[PDB]
């Protein structure tokens, strides 16, 4: 199993970003799409959780309305969109295989983000 | 009356069991005589 | 909910690394993550005490007072490691360097 | 049903579940939670 993503990009406030995430490796239905974003010098923040068989997605509160997740199964992939980017929002977005929730259920697992992309780097 | 629909509810070992038939009719009474046999749709 | 976590140390010294929880959490909801610098994260211990697929680590705890530990250290032990629970939605705590 | 088809899979959950006295108890398949 592994998980790619998009190399790092720059953008002035109020821009918006695509960051995409490709995997194999596994079956896609089953697990679900974790973004997980830390900035320099902190720690991981949890932004949102998508489904890959349904679409149903969870997110943390300081993104939502901010951000909208969605996935292609034909193509075993997944993308973030991040709308009115701040300064504030420099940090590395992590994509992840996420067994912590049911992709086809929606509740919660004895799990954890095993498989994790390098990281794209967004300014 | 110019539509006639049929059901069939039963419910067995938890399971909540519909079948039905839809056929159009000409009559203003009640339900027409004739046969005819309604097939499972829902469970 | 909040979690806060709280090392120097030799290879070849028992280390032990702990986060403690604003609320109570599940127990079966908390994972332990390990970031090596310039790489991602990897899974630990997941359900406390499991230990991942691939993974010296043993987790454990209850309530609100949970840790993991490393029976020696290694030198690519040198990690910051992450308190992650994730009940009732999900969050994870700072982060506890090793050196 | 005393002609059950399928399987009964179960496990120890003591290190999981055990503190805990939220699991509550009392035709085929029937689920009663009149309280
Ligand atoms: C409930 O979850 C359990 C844990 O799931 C894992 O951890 C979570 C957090 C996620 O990361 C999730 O994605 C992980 O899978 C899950 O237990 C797991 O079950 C799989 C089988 O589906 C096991 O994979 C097999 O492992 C053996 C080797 O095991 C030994 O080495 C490991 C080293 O870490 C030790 O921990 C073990 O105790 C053993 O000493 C492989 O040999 C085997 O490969 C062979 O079989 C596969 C087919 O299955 C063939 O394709 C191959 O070619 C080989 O012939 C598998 O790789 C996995 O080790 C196991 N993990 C743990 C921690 O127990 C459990 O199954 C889930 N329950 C249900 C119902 O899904
Ligand atoms: C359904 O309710 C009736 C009372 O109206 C009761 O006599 C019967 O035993 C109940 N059936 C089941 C399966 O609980």
């Amino acid at each position: 199993v592994q998980l790619v993503q998009s190399g790092a990009e720059v953008k002035k406030p109020g821009a918006s970003v695509k960051v995409s995430c490709k995997a194999s490796g596994y079956p896609f239905t089953s697990y679900g799409i974790s973004w997980v974003r830390q900035a320099p010098g902190q720690g991981l923040e949890w932004m949102g959780w998508i489904s890959t068989y349904n679409g149903n997605t969870n997110y943390a509160q300081k993104f939502q309305g901010r951000v909208t997740m969605t996935t292609d199964t034909s193509t075993t992939t997944g993308y973030m969109e991040l709308r009115r980017l701040r300064s504030d929002d420099t940090a590395v977005y992590y994509c992840a295989r996420d067994y912590t929730r049911g992709a086809w259920f929606g509740e919660s697992l004895i799990g954890g983000f095993d498989n994790w992309g390098q990281g794209t780097l967004v300014t | 009356f110019k539509n006639l629909r049929e059901f069939v509810f039963k419910n067995i070992d938890g399971y909540f069991k519909i079948y039905s038939k839809h056929t159009p009719i000409n009559l203003v009474r009640d339900l027409p005589q004739g046969f005819s046999a309604l097939e499972p749709l829902v469970d | 909910i909040v979690l806060t976590q709280s090392l120097s140390l030799s290879p070849g010294e028992r280390a032990t690394l702990s986060c403690r929880a604003s609320q109570t959490v599940s127990s079966t909801s908390l994972a332990w993550y390990q970031q090596k610098p310039g790489q991602a994260p990897r899974l630990l211990i997941y359900g406390a005490s499991s230990r991942a697929t691939g993974i010296r680590f043993s987790g454990s705890g209850s309530g609100t007072d949970f840790t993991l530990t490393i029976s020696r250290l290694e030198p690519e032990d040198f990690a910051v490691y992450y308190c992650q629970q994730h009940d009732t939605s999900l969050t994870f705590g700072g982060g506890t360097k090793v050196e | 049903p005393d002609d059950f088809t399928g399987c009964v899979i179960a496990w120890n959950s003591n290190n999981l579940d055990s503190k805990n006295y939220n699991y509550l108890y009392r035709k085929p398949f029937e689920r009663d939670i009149s309280t």
